[PDB]
C-alpha cells in the first residue's frame, strides 16, 4: 500500500527486465565494429538511397 | 524419507592413519 | 527391500571371474558385436563395389 | 484435476481469443500483400518481401 | 467438384467436433453417448452424396489442402484421396459404426465411464478413415498406428483384470512386430522411387517389388491376424464387446487386407507375392476356422470365424483380383 | 547472445536479493520471461546461420537447444519445491544459484563460435551439475554416483583438449566458420585413426555409447529430480551438438571408423531395451531408456546424411522433453510412497485419475506413436540408416517393438492392476504437479504442427 | 621465448616504448571484470568474518573495488604492450628473411583438384 | 490467374453432356442446386465482401532477387571471403533446385490422377521430363553427404568429367 | 544409539492445513501467487504467444522464396527450350582438369 513496504520488496522485478534491455544494448553495439563490410558485399552492394548513409546499423 | 547423511561409521574410515 | 537390493546392489561383491562368467561374458557381450560388424561390413563392401561398376539401379535416387 | 483443467483453459483463452480475435481483423480488414514486381530503382525493406501483414510485423520490429 | 470435395472433407470434420467440444465448450453428460451417435448418423448422409456422383460418372479427385513439412525433394502434404475404395468404404464404416454406437448405449448403460468409451470408440474412427483416405505412405502411417493404439485402450478397457491388460499388451506386440514391414516398405520407397505418394509409386510402377511388397505382406499379416501373428484377434475378445463388433471384427482387422487392395498396382506385376499371400491367407482361413470347430464361448468362435474370412481376402488377393477383395470387406 | 546471458546472470541477484518466501515465484516468473524472449532466435536464413559476435552464433542446430535448455530452467524450480521445502533458506538459494549457473554455461555452450571456448563450457557444465548430485541426492550412492559422472566425462575430455589444441596449431583456427571453409581431409594413418578417437570418445560418453554407459543409471537415479531432469533432457545432448559439429574435420576417416561405433549403438540400444523390461526401480527404467534413444542418434550422426541430420536434431529434442517427463512422472510418485521401486504402488490410475492421462501421453511419445515428432526423428533416422545398409531395419523394428513393450509394462504396473492396500496416503495431485506435466506434453505435441524448427541446418 | 629481446630494457615493467601504444580504456570489459573481482573479494571478506555481507563495511568495499581495478589497469598496460612487442618482432623477422615466407602461386578451385569422398 | 499456367500445365477440359436415358430425377443435379443456393451463394458474399476490404488497404511484397557473384570455382585457395559468397549461392540455387524437382515431381503425380487408367501412356511426358530432371539433380548433389558444400560439389564434378574425358578416349582408342 | 540424532521427521501434507492448497507453498498467499505466475507466464504467454510468432515467422529457412525462384527458371527455361536442369552446376570453361 505504500512504498515503504512495496517498493522495497517489488524492486528487484526489474533486475532481470533491465538486463535484457542492457543485453540488448551491448548486441547493437557489437554490430558497430562489424561494418567492415557494410554495403561492400558483391551480393547486396548497391548504391545509397536519396535520403540514406548507412544501408544498416 | 529423509536425506543420508554420513554416520559414525562412514567417518571413521577417514580417521585411520591410512586410506 | 531385501529382493530389490539383491538384483541391483549385492550382485558385484558376490562376482568371481570364472570359466563360467567369463565366456558367457564374451559369448553374449562380444559375440554379437563381432557378429554384426561381418554382416554389415560385406553388405556395404558388395553396395559399395556395384555402385562404383554402376551396375546398382539408382535411377531416382536422390533422397539420402 | 477439474479446478487445474480450468485453470488450464482460463489461461489458454486469456490470451488465446485476444489472439484469435485480432488475427481475424487483420486478415479481414488488411489481408496480404501482393507479388508486385520491384519498381525501376526502388530498393525495398528487408521487411517487404512477406506477404502476411504479421510476418512484416515480426521481421521489422525483432528480426 | 466444389460439392464432392467439400461434402467428402465435412464428413472427416463432422467427426471430429465431438472430441473438439471435450474441452467443455459444451457441456451435457447426460446425451454426450446420443451426441456421438447423431453426428455418425449425419456423417453417414453426407458420406452418400460424394457416393452417389461416384456411382454416375465415376469421379475421383484428390485433396492435397495443407503442405505439412518439405524434406529437400519430399514434399509432405495432407492429402485425401476421394475414389472407388474411399468412396465404398467410408458409408459402410459409418453405417455400422452407427448401428454400434447406438447398440453400445443398451449394453453400455450401466458402465461409469460411458463418455470415454464412446470418446474412444469414436478415436478409433476418425484413425481408420484417416488410414482408409490416405494419400501418401505418411499420412497411412497414422492411422495405422493410431488403430493399434486405440485398439490397446478399448480391450484394456476393465484394467483391473490382468487377463485384459496382457490381451492388450499382446495386441500391441504382435502389430509392431507387422509394423516392421510397414517400416520397411516406406524406407524402399524413399530409397528407390524418391517419393511417399501413392500417385508417383504407380506412375514409376517398378518391377524389382519383392522387398517393399514383402513388407506390406507382413504389414497385413500382423494387422488383419493372418498365421503367424494370428494369436491377438482371439485373445482381443476381452475388452467390451461393442469393440469386439466395431475394431476386431468389422473395420480395424480389414487394415491390413486394406493396405495391399491399395497398392494392387504393383502386385498384380509380381506374381512372386501372389504366391506367398496366397498360401499365406490358404492356411489361415483353414487352420483358423480349424480351432473354431470345437470353441464354446461365443465371443471366440465368432473371432476364429473373422480371422478365418480375413484368410480368404487375402487368397482373393493372392489369386489377383484386388477388387472382389475389396468387396468381401464391405459386405 | 547478451540478450539471454545478462538476463539469466540477473537470476542470481534476484534470487538473493527477494524475500525470504519468494525465492520460488520471482525466479519462475521470471526465468520464464527469458525463455519467451529465445523465441527470437528462430530468425534463421535459408543460407547463412544468425552469426552475432566473434564469440557467439546460432544456426538451426543451436537454435532448437537454446529454447529447450532455457524452457527447462522453469521447469526444473517447479519440480524441485517439495523436496526442498524443509531446507536452510540460504542452502535452498544455493540450490537455484547451481541451476542458473547451469543454464548460463548451456546457452554459451551451443553458441560458441569456437571450440576451445565450446570445450571450456562443455567442461564447465560438470561442477554445478556434480554439486546437484552429491549435495542435494538424497541416498548414500549419490557420493559413489558424482565420482563415476565425473571421471567418465574427464576420461574421455582431456584427450579431446590436446586433439582440439592440435587442430589450432595445424589449421590456424578453431572457429567453426573458418573450418566450413579451410576444413582439409583426413589421410588414413595411424595418427589420424587417434585424432578421430580423441575428438569423438568425449562426445561419445556423454550420449552416453553403450559400455560407457555405467555413469548414467548411477548419475540419473541418485540425483533430485532437478538434476534428473537437465541431465537426461539436456546434458546428454552436448554428445550430440558436439559430434554434429566436429564431424565437418573427420572426413572421410568417419566412413570407417564409425563402425565399431555403430555396432555399439544398433546392437546396444537392443541390450539396453531390453534391461528395461527388467528393472525394479521405475527411475533406473527411464535411464535405461535414454541410452537406446540416444543410440539412435549417435548412429544418425555416424552416416552423415541429409536425413540422418535431420532424425537426430528431431531425436534430441524430443527425447529432451519427453525424457524429462517421465522423470518429472515418476517423481511424483516418489514425494508420496517415498521409494522408486516400480512395483510397490500400483493401480494409481484409480486414486489419481488425470495424472494417469499423462502417464498415457508420455508413454505413447515414448514409444515413437505418429505423428508426434518422436516419430518423426526416429522414422527420418530409420530410412537414412536403410540407405546406408538394408540389413540395419532389422535391428530398427526389432527395437521398436521391445521400445513399445517396456513403454507399456511401466504404463500398466503402476496405473492399471489393483491398487496396493497398506498405501493410504496417495493424496491427489496437485496444481503444481499437474502444471509441470503439461508445460511437457503441450510444447511436445504443439511441434507436431510446425516441425521444420526441430530439423536443424539441412531442412 | 622474448626474455632476450634486443630492447635493452630490463627488469622494466613498462619500457618507455610501450608509450606509444594506446592505454587501457577505462570502460574496457577486462578491467570492468578485474573491478568486478575486487567487489567479490569484498564480500567475501564480509562472509568469512560473520558481517553483513552487503551493507558491512563500504569504506572497505571500495578500497577493494579500487585496489583491484588501480593494479589491474598496469597489468593490461603490460599486457598489450608484451603482444605489440610480439607482433613487432615477428614482422620485422619476416621482412629480414623474405625466402623463408614467399607469397604463394595463387590458385583457384577451379584448376586445384581435390579427391571426392561419396557418402552412402 | 492465381497461378501460372506455364510452370503447372494443365490440358483443356472436356466434359461430356448429359445425355439420359430414364425418366426418373437425377438426384446429384437437385443436390448440386441447392448447394449452389445455401452453400455457394452465402459464402460469396462473404468473399466479396472480404475482397473489397482488400482493395482499400492495398500494398505489396516483392521477390527477392540475387545478383550471380563469383562461384566456388573463381575462388582462390582459403579465401574466405569469396568462398563464402560462392558458397551461399551454391547453398540459395540447391534450394531452388530442390524445389524445381518438386515442380516436376507435382506435375508427375497431377498427370496420373488427371489421366486415370490412361496414365501410363498420356502421362510419358510427364515420365521422361521427370527422370531427366531427376538424373540432373542427382549427378549434381547426391553423396555429398550432410556436410555438403560447393567445394564438394566441385570435386563430384571434376570427377565425373574426367571420367567421361577418358571414357570417351579410351572409346575411341579401339 | 551411537549418537544424538533427531527421530526423522514425518511428511506434511499441505491439504491438512489448507485444502485449497496449489502444492506450492504453506503460505496460501505465497500458494496462490505462486500458481498465477506459472499459468500466465507459462500458458497465456509463452505457449499461446510463442505458437503465434513460430506460426507467422517470416519465411522461416528461405523455404517458400525458393518455389517462386523455381518457378520463375522453370519458366523461362522451358520457354527458351534449355534443359530443366543441367547435371553441371559449375560452367565446365572455368574448370581446368589435370593434364
Ligand atoms: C485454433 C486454430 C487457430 C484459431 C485462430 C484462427 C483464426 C482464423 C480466422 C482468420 O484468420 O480469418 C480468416 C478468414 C479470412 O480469410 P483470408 O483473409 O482470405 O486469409 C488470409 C490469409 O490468406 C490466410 O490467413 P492466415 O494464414 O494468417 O491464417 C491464420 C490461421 C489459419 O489457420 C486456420 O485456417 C484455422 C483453421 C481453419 C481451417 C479450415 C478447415 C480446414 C479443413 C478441415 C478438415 C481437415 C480434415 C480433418 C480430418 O493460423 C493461425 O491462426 C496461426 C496462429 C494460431 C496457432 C494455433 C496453434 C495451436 C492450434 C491448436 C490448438 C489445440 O476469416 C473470414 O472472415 C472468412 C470466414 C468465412 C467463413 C464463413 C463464410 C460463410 C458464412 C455465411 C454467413 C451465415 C450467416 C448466418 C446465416
Ligand atoms: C494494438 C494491436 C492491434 C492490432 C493491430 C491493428 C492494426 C494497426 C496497424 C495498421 C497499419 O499500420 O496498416 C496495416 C499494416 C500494413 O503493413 P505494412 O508492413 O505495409 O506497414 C507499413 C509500415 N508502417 C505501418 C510502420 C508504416 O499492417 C500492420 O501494421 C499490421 C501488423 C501489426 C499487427 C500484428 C501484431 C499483432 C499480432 C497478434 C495479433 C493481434 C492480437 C492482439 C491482442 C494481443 C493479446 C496478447
Ligand atoms: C620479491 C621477488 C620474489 C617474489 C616474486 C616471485 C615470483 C617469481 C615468478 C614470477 C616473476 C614475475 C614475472 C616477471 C615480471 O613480470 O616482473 C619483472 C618485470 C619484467 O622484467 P623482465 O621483462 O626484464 O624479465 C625478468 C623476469 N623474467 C625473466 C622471469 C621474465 O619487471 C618488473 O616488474 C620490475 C620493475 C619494478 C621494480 C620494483
Ligand atoms: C489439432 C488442430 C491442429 C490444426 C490447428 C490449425 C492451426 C495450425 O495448426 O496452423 C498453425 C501453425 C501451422 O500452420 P502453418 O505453419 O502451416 O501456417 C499458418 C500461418 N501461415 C500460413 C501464415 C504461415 O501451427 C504452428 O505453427 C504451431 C507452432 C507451435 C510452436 C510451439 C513452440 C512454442 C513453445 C516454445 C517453448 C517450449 C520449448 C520446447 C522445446 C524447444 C522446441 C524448439
Ligand atoms: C543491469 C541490471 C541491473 C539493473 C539495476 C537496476 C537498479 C534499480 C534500482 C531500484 C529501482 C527502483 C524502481 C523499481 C520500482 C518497483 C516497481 C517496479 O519496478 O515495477 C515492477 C514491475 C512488475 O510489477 P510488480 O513487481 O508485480 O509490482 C506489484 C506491486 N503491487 O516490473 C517492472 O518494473 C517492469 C520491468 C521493466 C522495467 C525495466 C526496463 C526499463 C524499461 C525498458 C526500457
Ligand atoms: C575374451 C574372452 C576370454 C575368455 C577366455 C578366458 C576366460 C577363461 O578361460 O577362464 C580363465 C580364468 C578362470 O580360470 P579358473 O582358475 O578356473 O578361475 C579363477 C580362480 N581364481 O578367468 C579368470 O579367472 C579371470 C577372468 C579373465 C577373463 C576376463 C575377460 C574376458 C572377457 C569378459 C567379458 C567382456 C564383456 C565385454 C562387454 C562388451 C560390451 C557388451
Ligand atoms: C504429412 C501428412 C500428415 C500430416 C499430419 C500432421 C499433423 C497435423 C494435424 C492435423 C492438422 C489439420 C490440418 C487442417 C488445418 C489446416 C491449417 C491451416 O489452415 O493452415 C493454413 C493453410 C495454408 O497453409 P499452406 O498455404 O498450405 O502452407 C503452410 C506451410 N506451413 O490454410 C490457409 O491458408 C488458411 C485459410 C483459412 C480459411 C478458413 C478460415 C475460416 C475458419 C476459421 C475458424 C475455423
Ligand atoms: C565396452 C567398451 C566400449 C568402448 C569401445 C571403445 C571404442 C572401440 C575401440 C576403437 C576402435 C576403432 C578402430 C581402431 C583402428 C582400426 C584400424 C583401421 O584403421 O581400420 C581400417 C579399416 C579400413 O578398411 P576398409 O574400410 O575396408 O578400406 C578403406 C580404408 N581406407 O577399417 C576397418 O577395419 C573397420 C574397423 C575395424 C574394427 C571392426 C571391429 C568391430 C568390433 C565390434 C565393436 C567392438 C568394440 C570393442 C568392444 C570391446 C569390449
Ligand atoms: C530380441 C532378442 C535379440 C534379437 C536379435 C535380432 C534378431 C537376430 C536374428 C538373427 C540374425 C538374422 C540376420 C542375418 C543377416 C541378414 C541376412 C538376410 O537374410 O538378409 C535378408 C535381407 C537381404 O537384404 P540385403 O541387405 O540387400 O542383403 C542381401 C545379401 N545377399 O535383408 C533385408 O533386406 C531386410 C529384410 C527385413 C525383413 C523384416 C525383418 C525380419 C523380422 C520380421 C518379423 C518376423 C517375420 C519373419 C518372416 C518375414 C521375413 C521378411
Ligand atoms: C595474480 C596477480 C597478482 C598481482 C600482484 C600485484 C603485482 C602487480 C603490481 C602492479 C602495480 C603497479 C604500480 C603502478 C605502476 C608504477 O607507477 O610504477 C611502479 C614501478 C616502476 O615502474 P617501472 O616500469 O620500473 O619504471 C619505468 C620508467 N621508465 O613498477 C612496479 O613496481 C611494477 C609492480 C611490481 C611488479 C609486479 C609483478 C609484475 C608481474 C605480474 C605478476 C602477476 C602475473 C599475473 C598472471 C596471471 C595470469 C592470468
Ligand atoms: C555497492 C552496493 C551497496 C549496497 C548497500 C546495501 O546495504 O545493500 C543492501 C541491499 C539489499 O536490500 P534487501 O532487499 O533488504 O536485501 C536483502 C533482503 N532479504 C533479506 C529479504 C533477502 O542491496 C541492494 O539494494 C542491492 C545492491 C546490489
Ligand atoms: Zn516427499
Amino acid at each position: 500500500m505504500n512504498l515503504l513496504q512495496v517498493v522495497r520488496d517489488h524492486w528487484v522485478h526489474v533486475l532481470v527486465p533491465m538486463g535484457f534491455v542492457f543485453g540488448y544494448y551491448l548486441d547493437r553495439k557489437n554490430d558497430e565494429k562489424l561494418t567492415a563490410f557494410r554495403n561492400k558485399s558483391l551480393l547486396y552492394k548497391r548504391e545509397l538511397k536519396p535520403n540514406e548513409e548507412v544501408t544498416w546499423k | 524419507a529423509r536425506q543420508w547423511q554420513p554416520d559414525v561409521e562412514w567417518a571413521e574410515q577417514y580417521g585411520g592413519a591410512v586410506m | 527391500v531385501r529382493w530389490t537390493y539383491a538384483r541391483s546392489a549385492n550382485i558385484y561383491p558376490n562376482f568371481r571371474p570364472n570359466t563360467k562368467t567369463s565366456l558367457l561374458g564374451a559369448l553374449f557381450g562380444i559375440g554379437p558385436l563381432v557378429f554384426w560388424y561381418y554382416v554389415f561390413k560385406t553388405d556395404r563392401d558388395r553396395k559399395e563395389k556395384l555402385i562404383q561398376e554402376g551396375k546398382l539401379d539408382r535411377t531416382f535416387n536422390i533422397s539420402y | 484435476d477439474k479446478r487445474f483443467l480450468k485453470l488450464l483453459r482460463f489461461y489458454i483463452l486469456l490470451t488465446g481469443i485476444p489472439v484469435a480475435i485480432g488475427i481475424t481483423l487483420i486478415n479481414v480488414f488488411i489481408g496480404e500483400a501482393e507479388l508486385a514486381e520491384i519498381p525501376e530503382g526502388y530498393v525495398p525493406e528487408h521487411w517487404e518481401y512477406f506477404k502476411h501483414p504479421i510476418s512484416r510485423w515480426i521481421a521489422r520490429t525483432f528480426f | 467438384m466444389n460439392m464432392f470435395s467439400s461434402l467428402s472433407l465435412v464428413t472427416l470434420l463432422l467427426l471430429t467436433m465431438p472430441i473438439m467440444m471435450m474441452s467443455f465448450n459444451t457441456y451435457k453428460p447426460s446425451n454426450y453417448p446420443l451426441y456421438v451417435k447423431t453426428a455418425i448418423s449425419y456423417a453417414f448422409i453426407t458420406s452418400m452424396i460424394p457416393t452417389m456422383m461416384f456411382i454416375h460418372s465415376g469421379q475421383e479427385l484428390i485433396i492435397s489442402n495443407w503442405h505439412w513439412l518439405t524434406i529437400q525433394t519430399l514434399k509432405l502434404s495432407l492429402s485425401f484421396k476421394m475414389d472407388y475404395f474411399s468412396m465404398m468404404f467410408i458409408p459402410v464404416a459409418l453405417f455400422v459404426t452407427w448401428s454400434i454406437m447406438e447398440f453400445s448405449m443398451w449394453y453400455m448403460y450401466s458402465d461409469p465411464n460411458i463418455n470415454k468409451f464412446f470418446k474412444y470408440l469414436l478415436l478409433f474412427l476418425i484413425t481408420m478413415l484417416i488410414l482408409v483416405t490416405a494419400n501418401n505412405l505418411f499420412q497411412l502411417f497414422i492411422g495405422w498406428e493410431g488403430v493399434g493404439i486405440m485398439s490397446f485402450l478399448l480391450i484394456g478397457w476393465w484394467y483391473g483384470r490382468a487377463d485384459a491388460n496382457t490381451a492388450a499388451l499382446q495386441a500391441i506386440l504382435y502389430n509392431r512386430i507387422g509394423d516392421i514391414g510397414f517400416i520397411l516398405a516406406m524406407a524402399w520407397f524413399l530409397t528407390n522411387l524418391n517419393t511417399w505418394d501413392l500417385q508417383q509409386i504407380f506412375m514409376l510402377n517398378p518391377s524389382d517389388s519383392n522387398m517393399p511388397l514383402i513388407g506390406l505382406a507382413l504389414a497385413a499379416t500382423g494387422k488383419s491376424a493372418q498365421f503367424g501373428l494370428h494369436p491377438w484377434l482371439p485373445s482381443a475378445m476381452e475388452g467390451p464387446t461393442p469393440v469386439s463388433a466395431l475394431l476386431h471384427s468389422s473395420t480395424m482387422v480389414v487394415a491390413g487386407i486394406f493396405l495391399l487392395i491399395r497398392f494392387y498396382p504393383l502386385t498384380e506385376n509380381n506374381k512372386y507375392i501372389q504366391s506367398i499371400t496366397l498360401c499365406l491367407g490358404a492356411i489361415t482361413t483353414l487352420f483358423t476356422a480349424m480351432c473354431a470347430l470345437t470353441q464354446n464361448d461365443i465371443k471366440k468362435i465368432i473371432a476364429f470365424s473373422t480371422s478365418s474370412q480375413l484368410g480368404l481376402m487375402m487368397v482373393t488377393i493372392g489369386i489377383n483380383q484386388p477388387y472382389l477383395a475389396f468387396l468381401h470387406i464391405c459386405t | 547472445m547478451l540478450k539471454y546471458i545478462i538476463p539469466t546472470i540477473m537470476l542470481m541477484p534476484l534470487t538473493w536479493l527477494s524475500k525470504n518466501n519468494m525465492i520460488w515465484v520471482n525466479s519462475t516468473a521470471h526465468s520464464l520471461l527469458i525463455s519467451f524472449t529465445s523465441l527470437l532466435l528462430m530468425n534463421q536464413f535459408g543460407d547463412n546461420s544468425l552469426n552475432f559476435s566473434l564469440l557467439f552464433f546460432s544456426d538451426s542446430l543451436s537454435t532448437p537447444l537454446l529454447i529447450l535448455t532455457m524452457w527447462l530452467l522453469p521447469l526444473m524450480l517447479m519440480a524441485s519445491q517439495h523436496h526442498l521445502s524443509k531446507e536452510n533458506l540460504t542452502r535452498k538459494k544455493l540450490f537455484i544459484t547451481m541451476l542458473i549457473s547451469l543454464q548460463l554455461f548451456l546457452i554459451m555452450t551451443f553458441t560458441a563460435m569456437e571450440l576451445i571456448l565450446f570445450y571450456i563450457l562443455f567442461e564447465a557444465t560438470l561442477v554445478p551439475t556434480l554439486i546437484i548430485i552429491t549435495r542435494w541426492g538424497n541416498q548414500t550412492e549419490r557420493l559413489n554416483a558424482g565420482l563415476y559422472f565425473l571421471f567418465y566425462t574427464l576420461a574421455g575430455s582431456l584427450p579431446l583438449l590436446v586433439a582440439l589444441i592440435y587442430i589450432q596449431n595445424t589449421v590456424g583456427s578453431l572457429n567453426f566458420l573458418m573450418l566450413q571453409y579451410w576444413v582439409q581431409p583426413v589421410h588414413n594413418s595411424w595418427s589420424n585413426v587417434f585424432m578421430w578417437l580423441a575428438c569423438m570418445m568425449a562426445f561419445m560418453v556423454k550420449m552416453p555409447l553403450y559400455g560407457l554407459h555405467l555413469w548414467l543409471p548411477k548419475a540419473h537415479v541418485e540425483a533430485p529430480i532437478a538434476g534428473s531432469m537437465v541431465l537426461a533432457a539436456v546434458l546428454l545432448k552436448l554428445g550430440g551438438y558436439g559430434m554434429l559439429r566436429i564431424t565437418l574435420i573427420l572426413n572421410p576417416m568417419t566412413d570407417f571408423m564409425a563402425y565399431p561405433f555403430i555396432m555399439l549403438s544398433l546392437w546396444g540400444m537392443i541390450m539396453t531395451s531390453s534391461i528395461c523390461l527388467r528393472q525394479t526401480d521405475l527411475k533406473s527404467l527411464i535411464a535405461y531408456s535414454s541410452v537406446s534413444h540416444m543410440a539412435l542418434v549417435i548412429v544418425a550422426i555416424l552416416i552423415q546424411t541429409p536425413w540422418s541430420y535431420m532424425g537426430a536434431t528431431a531425436l534430441m529434442i524430443a527425447h529432451g522433453l519427453t525424457s524429462s517427463m517421465l522423470f518429472c512422472l515418476a517423481n511424483s510418485n516418489y514425494e508420496r510412497i517415498h521409494s522408486r521401486t516400480m512395483i510397490l504402488a500400483r493401480g494409481l490410475q484409480t486414486l489419481l485419475p488425470l495424472m494417469a492421462t499423462w502417464w498415457l501421453l508420455a508413454s505413447l511419445t515414448n514409444l515413437a506413436l505418429p505423428p508426434t515428432i518422436n516419430l518423426i526423428g526416429e522414422l527420418f533416422v530409420v530410412m537414412s540408416t536403410f540407405s546406408w545398409s538394408n540389413i540395419t531395419i532389422i535391428l530398427m523394428g526389432v527395437n521398436m517393438v521391445i521400445t513399445a513393450l517396456y513403454s507399456l509394462y511401466m504404463l500398466i504396473m503402476t496405473q492399471r492392476g489393483k491398487y496396493t492396500y497398506h498405501i493410504n496416503n496417495i493424496s491427489p495431485s496437485f496444481t503444481r504437479e499437474n502444471a509441470l506435466m503439461s508445460l511437457h506434453i503441450l510444447p511436445l505435441l504443439l511441434l507436431t504442427l510446425n516441425p521444420k524448427i526441430i530439423l536443424g541446418p539441412l531442412y | 621465448m622474448m626474455t632476450g629481446r634486443q630492447g635493452r630494457a630490463t627488469f622494466q615493467f613498462l619500457p618507455d616504448e610501450a608509450r606509444s601504444l594506446p592505454p587501457p580504456k577505462l570502460t574496457d570489459p577486462r578491467l570492468a571484470f578485474v573491478g568486478f573481482l575486487g567487489y567479490c573479494s569484498g564480500l567475501i571478506d564480509n562472509a568469512i568474518r560473520r558481517r553483513p555481507v552487503l551493507l558491512a563495511g563500504l569504506h572497505r568495499q571500495l578500497l577493494y573495488i579500487t585496489s583491484f581495478v588501480f593494479v589491474g589497469y598496469y597489468l593490461l598496460k603490460r599486457q598489450d604492450y608484451m603482444y605489440a612487442v610480439r607482433d613487432h618482432d615477428m614482422f620485422s623477422y619476416i621482412k629480414s628473411h623474405p625466402e623463408d615466407f614467399p607469397e604463394k602461386d595463387k590458385k583457384t578451385y577451379g584448376e586445384v583438384f581435390e579427391e571426392f569422398h561419396p557418402v552412402r | 490467374d492465381s497461378w501460372d499456367k506455364d510452370v503447372y500445365p494443365e490440358p483443356p477440359r472436356r466434359t461430356p453432356a448429359p445425355s439420359p436415358q430414364t425418366s426418373l430425377p437425377n438426384p446429384i443435379t437437385y443436390l448440386t442446386k441447392a448447394f449452389d443456393l445455401l452453400v455457394d451463394r452465402p459464402v460469396t458474399l462473404v468473399r466479396e465482401f472480404i475482397e473489397r476490404q482488400h482493395a482499400k488497404n492495398k500494398y505489396y511484397y516483392y521477390h527477392r532477387e540475387f545478383r550471380r557473384v563469383p562461384d566456388i570455382t573463381e575462388c582462390q585457395e582459403k579465401d574466405v571471403l569469396c568462398m563464402f559468397e560462392a558458397e551461399m549461392q551454391w547453398r540459395r540455387d540447391y534450394k531452388v533446385d530442390q524445389e524445381i524437382v518438386n515442380i516436376i515431381q507435382e506435375r508427375l503425380k497431377a498427370c496420373q490422377q488427371r489421366e486415370g487408367e490412361s496414365h501410363r501412356q498420356n502421362c510419358a511426358k510427364e515420365l521422361e521430363q521427370f527422370t531427366q530432371v531427376v538424373k540432373a539433380y542427382q549427378d549434381r548433389y547426391h553423396d555429398l553427404g550432410a556436410h555438403y558444400s560447393a567445394r564438394k560439389c566441385l570435386a563430384k564434378q571434376k570427377q565425373r568429367m574426367l571420367a567421361e574425358r577418358k571414357a570417351a578416349k579410351e572409346a575411341a582408342a579401339a | 544409539l551411537r549418537w544424538q540424532e533427531d527421530p526423522e521427521p514425518e511428511d506434511e501434507n499441505l491439504y491438512e492445513k489448507n485444502p485449497d492448497s496449489h502444492g506450492y507453498d504453506k503460505d496460501p498467499a505465497v500458494d496462490i501467487w505462486n500458481m498465477r505466475v506459472v499459468f500466465f507466464f507459462g500458458f497465456s504467454i509463452v505457449l499461446v504467444l510463442g505458437s503465434t510468432f513460430v506460426a507467422y515467422l517470416p519465411d522461416y529457412r528461405m523455404q517458400e522464396w525458393a518455389r517462386r525462384e523455381a518457378e520463375r527458371l522453370v519458366k523461362y527455361r522451358e520457354a527458351h527450350g534449355l534443359p530443366i536442369m543441367e547435371s553441371n552446376c559449375f560452367d565446365p570453361s572455368k574448370i581446368q582438369l589435370p593434364e
